[PDB]
RNA sequence: UCUGGGUCGGGGUUUCGUACGUAGCAGAGCAGCUCCCUCGCUGCGAUCUAUUGAAAGUCAGCCCUCGACACAAGGGUUUGU
RNA sequence: GUUCAUAGCGACGUCGCUUUUUGAUCCUUCGAUGUCGGCUCUUCCUAUCAUUGUGAAGCAGAAUUCACCAAGCGUUGGAUUGUUCACCCACUAAUAGGGAACGUGAGCUGGGUUUAGACCGUCGUGAGACAGGUUAGUUUUACCCUACUGAUGAUGUGUUGUUGCCAUGGUAAUCCUGCUCAGUACGAGAGGAACCGCAGGUUCAGACAUUUGGUGUAUGUGCUUGGCUGAGGAGCCAAUGGGGCGAAGCUACCAUCUGUGGGAUUAUGACUGAACGCCUCUAAGUCAGAAUCCCGCCCAGGCGGAACGAUACGGCAGCGCCGCG
RNA sequence: UAGUGACGCGCAUGAAUGGAUGAACGAGAUUCCCACUGUCCCUACCUACUAUCCAGCGAAACCACAGCCAAGGGAACGGGCU
RNA sequence: AAGGUGAACAGCCUCUGGCAUGUUGGAACAAUGUAGGUAAGGGAAGUCGGCAAGCCGGAUCCGUAACUUCGGGAUAAGGAU
RNA sequence: AUGCCUGGGCAGGGCGAAGCCAGAGGAAACUCUGGUGGAGGUCCGUAGCGGUCCUGACGUGCAAAUCGGUCGUCCGACCUG
């Protein structure tokens, strides 16, 4: 029902961000952005809560050389709320999550933004903190 | 309209002005300025610095 | 050969003649169509921009994430003292066109209304409408008048009202009134004339001809910005740092059989100053400018129901660039075309408006003033003197 | 001639961050004098404290001044149904 | 093709269309038309990938291929290769095919063809040859005319000013996701829709700085290295000395606001209705009909008009209406 | 289709027309990683010197005549012809 | 072949000495440029190719691998002031 | 371009070879530790010499081959009258 109203993106196709979570992975390499058209020469960008394709790199070699879905969870890049605030958290971080928006892991390190947690239930269910 | 005060100056922040900072250890700051923001990012304590209220509360100044 | 990655083309192909304006007062270029079963009404009115700040409401469209929670908007400030009404005008519809058949103006025009029609007023000996002014001291000049007035009847099929800008009332330093011609939509032509003639040498303010929470379109001129080059203008694609003959340029105009430069090439040349209408800006309040019954009123221009303060909406140390707001003025949501003390033009929606968005009422919790010259953090001086205390300059 | 604009000055706002000087029983300490007294006196001494959210800039493309100054029908080229 | 030629195909034969491939000729150019790609950019074509409207099934829904009006709007980001071409990864409605001197070098790069220096293999006694490979190898000139983007302007309206009209040109918006319908219609089950509504997003277009970010020589205010005014103070030099913060102004889907309605109809589905005592969307006549076309919204405004104001008190003047010479 | 390690079936490798190896070195040619950054996403702003205007001084290349387009034919891509 | 900083005949500032900024000046700071810079988030995704720019940089104290012709690599790499 | 004769010139730093001194171990052969020494067609680097890259500037130029940054070498097969 709610809507996704769009924020800043400042996580372009080659952003490294951390894994925030017991899966085992370390760095995430977005690879492409769920859900963008795209446009001649402009980079996919994604923002919090925006599902994307990663891969692990750096971690346990089973995650390692294999696309993983995954779900933005926190953006250094400023993004304004719609009551005015902006808001960044210090670093980049994700999840690896599947098709249907389950998590594969356990638990989630660090606070949770409002807008990933609002868009994927499930993260919001393992997250510790919100936004 | 919550009015939240900047955590190293301490000036009020009305919700048109200010940014907020969501650390990863859990814990959010709110600034008034790029200034404050910066002078909180760079580790400076804000009991040494003048015009800080904090400062002026430290010092007894006024009242 | 053919493009190989397609991409759609910089710019619109129907807003490029890149010229500065002939005209600085914004032109209504349509008029709303004037249904013969509603009261007479004026469709337009005249404003100055003044500035931009934030408000902060609680929006009612059920079934959005944000319903129900505070919002902030930037919302612009657009002076809008009532106008003098010094003339009407009639036009008879033709198989050419629509040709004006009757100006009649007010036997009393300011000196505002004045400076307009003289390129300089310093040297000119102010003698316009000397002789015409006779007409309406006459028997001979009233017998003429009611003619024209009953020939303006009879015959034409539309009818505008010439009214005039108050100069006196604003800070901007320029004295010479903006005239405008306004198109009155309502009853019959006999009604509608009879109208107009009874405005004549009247104030109209602004609630008379807009309401709160109304649609309406703004006209103006943007902002010049001088010649500008293709990168800008255009916003094409920067070339390489290796290019050798510039790289903030457009590479390849066009093909060779076609020995001629196409007009949809992008081109460098003049941005900016160009005659632009915004529609659909949404009227958040329409705020009464200082008055005075003991002392002076100023709350009534930003408190609201939930502030209940003594503010204004002049910021600290009053708008930049563009000085102090004391007039009624009309606060539009989002941004509007033109710089600061600019002319815009208020016109009424074109359209019906029945959506959603457009059908919201609006009630304002909190109007911002804290001081645009800078990052200003108080939203008054009284607030700002019981933060600080005593200060050595006291 | 809605008397107008200009210069200066005053406030409002804003940027930076606490000015020179003075005083201190603050100050890692050190030296001289001698009433060898080492909290005795006199000096050097990063820095700190009160004066002091002080000092400094602020329209040249920010707002009010109606506070002081001079000036403001004057200069040249034109066009006729 | 379970039955069945024409739902979708189609052998043995046969008729055509295109110059987006290679061919044949040498017609223009050897007193020189700069010889591949890639980047950027504009326009055009339909042999339609997707979106709008429909006809079709071996169309129950979903999925689907076949055909029609249809080029308005879209046709992406990357690993490899100089590559065109080619393959793979990911997203997506789709990643459809092409032309414009095999578009585009006084626009760019020079990666490899294609000078001169060299290395390797084959051939030749040899100098040397290799659509056999590798490396380094100067990309000149616009101030001329036209075209285009902008800017003064120009002939008429007796002169100027005013508010306006309009012929003409340009034209703009596009697509997708989530909730409800609905786990409903349909279907043995698995599976699984559609219309109207609500919230919004991709690309594009026009603006603007209240907020966030950028710039910052107000060289605004502190802090500092070397040196120089004897020192304190106040300063300056070191092509902007360096480094924090930073007003105003410009600026970023890196912030914010907005993006519209009618008419005629195409394909198609129909009404009445003979030709043809029956039947028929067609022969007369009539209805519905869309990203189509045109107009409206919007930009400019014609060797085109509009009514209105003042029209040279002068120290010499100069004009406007009337009448009869 | 690049880089590295093994296989030999080597169009046409190969032993002073020298084969293999090789510490150090190379403004020699390539592949990958760390950090770094406007190469880019996506451009924006500031400074100096030009470009702009003015005073003075002041050239050169080029020039059948000159310069608005659609189609036709032509010596097979026209500013002139229809 | 002066003084200061400095390892230094490095760069920068100053004294003796030399000069008018290098075949002209004034007014604004448009677009293209030439030479310098700065940029939120990503960090080579651009490009034939990290082309260009950027990063590290002095000194003191620790530490320093593979290989090797045992000489080197080496200021290896990486840390603190 | 090369050979010869006769003259001139080449900051400041790193690595620390032969040789030597002292201490310790040994039964000898001799071996380890700390110093001294400054050799090298040695390394960073100025003057000098040359011209890789930006295929930068200019390209009717300052110049019929120049300028900026970045560059190789700089005690010897060095540069030069």
């Amino acid at each position: 029902s709610g809507a996704k109203f769009r924020i800043s993106l400042g996580l372009p196709v080659g952003a490294v961000i951390n894994c925030a979570d017991n899966t085992g992975a370390k760095n995430l390499y977005i690879i492409s952005v769920k859900g963008i058209k795209g446009r001649l020469n402009r980079l996919p960008a994604a923002g919090v809560g925006d599902m994307v394709m990663a891969t692990v790199k750096k971690g346990k070699p089973e995650l390692r050389k294999k696309v993983h879905p995954a779900v933005v969870i926190r953006q250094r890049k400023s993004y304004r709320r719609k009551d005015g605030v902006f808001l960044y958290f210090e670093d980049n971080a994700g999840v690896i999550v599947n098709n249907k928006g389950e998590m594969k892991g356990s638990a989630i390190t660090g606070p949770v933004a409002k807008e990933c947690a609002d868009l994927w239930p499930r993260i919001a269910s393992n997250a510790g903190s919100i936004a | 309209m919550k009015v939240e005060l900047c955590s190293f100056s301490g000036y009020k922040i009305y919700p048109g002005h200010g940014r907020r900072y969501a650390r990863t250890d859990g814990k959010v700051f709110q600034f008034l300025n790029a200034k404050c923001e910066s002078a909180f990012l760079s580790k400076r304590n804000p009991r040494q610095i003048n015009w800080t209220v904090l400062y002026r509360r430290k010092h007894k100044k006024g009242q | 050969s053919h493009r190989k990655f397609s991409a759609p083309r910089h710019g619109s192909l129907g807003f490029l003649p890149r010229k500065r304006s002939s005209r600085h007062r914004g032109k209504v270029k349509s008029f709303p169509k004037d249904d013969p079963s509603k009261p007479v009404h004026l469709t337009a009115f005249l404003g100055y921009k003044a500035g931009m700040t934030h408000i902060v409401r609680e929006v009612d469209r059920p079934g959005s994430k944000v319903n129900k929670k505070e919002v902030v908007e930037a919302v612009t400030i657009v002076e809008t003292p009532p106008m003098v009404v010094v003339g009407i005008v009639g036009y008879v519809e033709t198989p050419r066109g629509l040709r004006t058949f009757k100006t009649v103006f007010a036997e009393h025009i300011s000196d505002e209304c004045k400076r307009r029609f003289y390129k300089n007023w310093h040297k000119s000996k102010k003698k316009a409408f000397t002789k015409y002014c006779k007409k309406w001291q006459d028997d001979a000049g009233k017998r003429q008048l009611d003619k024209d007035f009953s020939s303006m009847k009879k015959y034409c099929q539309v009818i505008r009202v010439l009214a005039h800008t108050q100069m006196r009332l604003l800070p901007l330093r320029q004295k010479k009134a903006h005239l405008m011609e306004i198109q009155v939509n309502g009853g019959t032509v006999a009604e509608k004339l009879d109208w107009a003639r009874e405005r004549l040498e009247q104030q109209v303010p602004v609630s008379q001809v807009f309401g709160q929470d109304e649609m309406i379109d703004v006209i103006g001129v943007t902002k010049g910005k001088g010649y500008k080059g293709v990168t800008s203008r255009w916003h094409t694609k920067k070339l390489p740092r290796k290019t050798h003959r510039g790289l903030r340029k457009v590479a390849c105009i066009g093909a060779w059989h076609p020995a001629r430069v196409a007009f949809s090439v992008a081109r460098a040349g003049q941005k900016g100053y160009h005659h632009r209408t915004e529609i659909n800006k949404k009227i958040y309040k329409i705020g009464q400018g200082y008055l005075i019954k003991d002392g002076k009123l100023i709350k009534n221009n930003a408190s609201t129901d939930y502030d209940l303060s003594d503010k204004s909406i002049n910021p600290l140390g009053g708008f930049v660039h563009y000085g102090e707001v004391t007039n009624d003025f009309v606060m539009l949501k989002g941004c509007v075309v033109g710089t600061k003390k600019r002319v815009l033009t208020l016109r009424k929606s074109l359209l019906v408006q029945t959506k959603r968005r457009a059908l919201e009422k609006i009630d304002l919790k909190f109007i911002d003033t804290t001081s645009k010259f800078g990052h200003g953090r108080f939203q008054t001086v009284e607030e700002k003197k019981a933060f600080m205390g005593p200060l050595k300059k006291d």
